[PDB]
């Protein structure tokens, strides 16, 4: 049942082969245990598939029938398949929050005075009509309004309006978006690639709405998860009551009693100063915000990018970090509108994780980082700071429940010292220590620590004096450094 | 202890100590010193060498022969009766094993051995 | 005894053996009564470990 | 048994146990496992092996050498004393048959032994 | 409940592994009654801890919550901490003192010409601020005063202040320490390291406070002490009314009533004429001071760190000579500051012991010594010198006492000659004889003691004709030599 | 379920509690008790820690008891079962029905 | 502290390479503890070295 078959019967007899074709390109269903994620979005009208219900979605075509063509979700999940084919996809939608479906109009007005093409870009997706001599604006408008009716993908609908006693060239083209939401509104450009250029005469315009819009509560989906193990989280509503929810499951599942590890990938847009605010504002060791300025696209089409990427990336490796890592198909933004050296510098002290921009046109992955600064006291602390120590730590304790699991199934334990003899299963904190030490041979073996004769040092292994039926072990590890910088001097004589 | 000498030695694997008979060989692993000698005598060649442990295991024991003729990742820790104690890792068993006349050979080899304790 | 705690079932021998006492009735005269008390050998469930890492 | 070790061993073909002498070997098929170094220690690499049972026969038995020396697709059966059973399914009579002072050795063998009960 | 579990409940049944994640690195604690010190030190504000009441302490961090952060106890125990982990520590605060909290005030003035960086070393601690073209004296103040606050270790507090009529470019900051007593004092340098240099056109100087302050009170502290044997003691305050003290209670443990072996160490701080007067001025065979001059760190680091080293290495063997032990983490003087040959020589000849610099940064102990230079009626007496002499008659002492409480319980005694035969439990002064003989040889073999023959024939074992229930042996022993000089002459032919 | 182990006190019983099942009880609990059986009568002291219920379907993944539920399970004398990384049903820990002493105290005892 | 860096801050975390020039030709600071030299000297006016020190 891991293959979906359309028309071909279950039950055939005929001894023969059996081929279709099909023009969606599904993902095969085999489990991924370890690498199972969960998104988080928004689900328009039309939608077949029950509010904060978890769904495993392994098509771009799946996602877009059960949460409506243009919604959120939808558009999340294909950005997250068209980059990572490997991991177990999770979506589960949410309701409709509050506010007001229009976010704005575009203003068309003048006449054009010679042949060219107007370019509009509509949430990140280009849309051209032809501009022939003599044309007024009122045309244009009715042209990009069928444009917009001919593109489902656009999470927007278009309507035409023209009135007032202005001329009869001027005619504004109203926005709807497809959901009610935070992330509602959209960016609207004219000329983003080179060689591209408004033709002469005509005058084009964009009003945002002036309304505020409230993300939907998280609770009864939240509450709805599971209790299977969702390493990577996607969460688009960058607000602090949502927020809130969601540190405090992660970090009750982060605990040593849950133990089934989380992480959360969020993105947001906005201005530098109100990023450097959020940044400063939130002080979790389990969340990954980047934060980008003029982004043509949404922020969750970058934000499940960027989840895919990681989640593929520490998968392959917990303690390779992510320096050059490239987000296919995400358009970086403006020249002028991309942050300086002292900008991604001074972000990422202040815990926003920060991108770059290809010698070409791509964007990629500069550092990322959690958004953990301030220790419990109030002090600075350079602890839970790279995302590759949280993998890190995650993959060590799964490793050593796994060893613990498997070497020692059900055994019975004596005091150091005592004369057992050969042939009893009985264990001794010897015994520990020594498959304690085995295991730490294999992690630095694979790549994850450094120093040796420290950790045996430190290693300490005794039996509790109040249980008598557990086992108490402080160790500490030397996780491996990365190369970060690498800083020169040159002298030259001439 | 203060004047006690190694007289037997312990083996065990996975935590289950072997039955094992008189005379256990253990060889660390390091590197082996070769002699060069040309017109005069100039000096030594080193050599990688992998850590063995040799000893011999009473047929018809707790563990059975198809176990002991499938170890391929299994951890091995040599404990000399004073106190000394090594521990081998990720080690296999080797060479042939043979059942002659209730006697188990064990060649039990691993890469690195380290002195632990 | 021995025999139970060469099978993996007791653990002490030493309080076991202080504990044991073997005597006749004096109303039967042909039972014999004997306390003794075992020390059921303890299972291994919790491992609770704590991780210090230096990073 | 309880602490019963293994001091004796019998050899059954076709249902007709062997009169055997003290001392009968036994190799189990499997894998044999060699070492590899080059600059360093790097692992081990795989043999295949064949099952192979020795033993010695007296003169004059009921077993004729004639018989001993026809063996070509026969089912030898190893069991210990104590309860350890394999069995050996087409096997065959390898080496040269001697006759030295009515000892008889035997070099049954087989492509694949399994521990049956 | 030796590892103190943090969100672990006591109470768990379900039956699987809990792995917990804490960024301090706690100690075993591991019983180590051969190996109990003692550590006397002051706490500041916000100090969890009831004075004059001795705790254990296995970590920094407890420690820094205990006496409150930048406290000399806590800075004590963490230099103890991160050079011995094996010997139990008992640390146990003081009191607040007499005096005043001001230390001094560093004043910067000047405008700065070119490019740089300005380092300060306060406590022997480096803070490195950058310096900038055209910089003024007053924000390079505001600059290390927000860097001041920032370190939360550095036990003084700083505060900016401008005024007077000078040039704006001038503002002095004032440093105020978080306790107040005679080690309140701190040692402030602009440049320690090759390659520092001050800006051009930046003027630093240091003003030292006129007022003295005076060590709090032990009394009740070492009357609190308990009735353990701690067999190190750290002294932080070098004054006369608290070594007297001290040296009471140790000589009254050093007699053979008490049997509770005890040693003191200290350091002291000053120019070579202060500390040859306290060499001489003290004549005390339980307590050892190392003079140092110019250190850039505070005197009670280096107690805490020679006390460590000499505890450690005098536990694995009471007869091995201190000579190249080096000191983890404790910066030596400057090169003009350290003393000569000679001046190390007439130390030693003082009853000050010496320490040495490695051909690298690192500081060794060169030679231990005790406070012991004067015989009873005022000749010079070589015994009582060295601490190896003290440390092999205290584990002399108590092997004796193990042997005759172990191989003789519960005895009756007889005296020699009588006739007792086989079978009765008495002790005759000969079996005691041949016991010590056999003692003896245990001792030499374990490489204490050399000659045999003389120890033999001075031994004398007899029944007192008084008590009756006590017999009196006197017995002297050759305690083994050390190698220290190794003079050669080397005679050329050329 | 919570109900009902507090209010049983039995220290010959044992039940195992399970929410939305697809399948009836008493195929849970004749595949527990043949499990159980063959590994006691093979060893009375090993622990039933990690031993898995063959062709028994887990329940949905919402319809499984977190931690704390588990917890106050085996608090209130209710054996619990844990789901392996695939989709076998495995035991977690079988524990009887007996909570409370004689006189009213707790009793680790049976 | 070895090589001594101009207007490079000594706090950056953009990963990047950071390459400077500078025409002095300085020395590697490396320790040399068996080629310790001293050199005795006359200093003019506009010093900035404090006399009689190394």
């Amino acid at each position: 049942s891991d293959i979906s078959f359309n028309a071909i019967p279950s039950d055939v007899r005929v001894p023969l082969t059996y081929i279709e074709f099909d023009n969606s390109n599904a993902v095969s269903g085999t489990p991924a245990p370890r690498q199972r994620v969960l998104m988080f979005g928004q689900s328009g009208s039309k939608a077949s598939a029950a509010p904060n219900v978890p769904v495993r979605i392994r098509s771009g075509s799946q996602a877009s029938a059960a949460f409506g063509q243009g919604s959120m979700l939808a558009l999340m999940a294909d950005a997250f398949l068209n980059a990572n084919r490997v991991a177990e996809l999770w979506c589960i939608p949410q309701g409709n929050g509050t506010g007001n479906a229009a976010v704005g109009e575009i203003s068309l007005s003048g006449t054009a005075g010679e042949n060219g093409s107007l370019v509009t870009y509509i949430a990140g997706q280009r849309l051209a009509v032809s501009v022939a001599a003599g044309a007024t604006g009122a045309a244009l408008a009715d042209l990009l309004v069928a444009r917009i009716k001919g593109q489902p993908d656009l999470p927007v609908t278009a309507e035409v309006r023209a009135d007032s006693g202005d001329d009869d060239t001027h005619a504004d083209v109203v926005l709807s978006a497809k959901f009610t939401g935070a992330l509602s509104a959209v960016d609207v450009r004219w000329n983003y690639y080179a060689g591209e250029t408004t033709p002469y005469g005509i005058i084009t315009a964009f009003k945002a709405a002036s309304g505020k819009n409230g993300n939907p509560d998280i609770s009864a989906s939240i509450a709805g998860m599971g209790d299977l193990q969702y390493k990577y989280i996607v969460m688009p509503y960058t607000d602090e009551p949502n927020l809130n929810l969601l540190r405090t499951e992660l970090q009750e599942r982060w605990g040593p009693v849950n133990q089934a590890d989380g992480f959360a990938v969020t993105v947001l847009s906005g201005t530098y100063g109100d990023i450097s605010t959020f940044g400063v504002s939130r002080n979790d060791h389990l969340i990954s915000c980047m934060g980008i300025a003029g982004a043509p696209e949404p922020s969750y089409l970058y934000a499940a990018t960027l989840c895919a990427v990681a989640s593929q990336a520490l998968s392959i490796d917990p303690a390779r970090p992510l320096q050059t890592l490239t987000l296919p198909g995400r358009m970086p933004p403006a020249v002028g509108d991309r942050f300086t050296w002292s900008e991604r510098n001074a972000l990422l002290f202040d815990g926003i994780s920060t991108f770059n921009v290809n010698d070409g046109g791509e964007m990629q992955i500069e550092r990322m980082i959690t958004m953990y600064r301030t220790n419990k006291y109030g002090d600075s602390d350079p602890s839970y700071l790279n995302v590759n120590t949280i993998a890190t730590l995650s993959y060590l304790r799964y490793s050593l429940r796994t060893r613990i699991t498997q070497k020692f199934p059900n055994y019975k334990l004596a005091s150091d010292g005592t004369r057992f003899a050969t042939g009893q299963a009985v264990v001794t904190p010897s015994v520990i220590k020594t498959e304690l030490l085995a295991l730490f041979e294999e992690w630095e073996n694979a790549g994850l620590v450094e120093d040796f004769d420290t950790f045996k040092e430190e290693l300490y292994v005794a039996r509790n004096k109040d249980d008598k039926d557990r086992l108490d072990v402080l160790c500490g590890p030397n996780l491996i450094n990365q190369f970060r910088i690498f800083a020169a001097q040159v002298q030259f004589i001439l | 202890a203060g004047n006690q000498r190694q007289g037997v030695a312990f083996i065990r694997v996975n935590g289950m100590e072997l039955e094992s008979m008189e005379g256990a060989s253990f060889t660390p692993s390091g590197i082996t010193r070769e002699e060069v000698t040309g017109s005069r005598v100039y000096g030594w060649k080193g050599k990688p060498r992998a850590a063995k442990v040799e000893c011999k295991i009473p047929g018809g024991g707790p563990i059975g022969l198809d176990e002991i003729i499938d170890w391929e990742n299994i951890t091995v820790e040599f404990q000399a009766d004073t106190g000394e104690t090594w521990m081998l890792a990720n080690a296999w068993q080797a060479d042939e094993p043979k059942n002659d006349g209730g006697e188990i050979s064990l060649v039990l080899m691993a890469k690195q051995s380290k002195r632990i304790a």
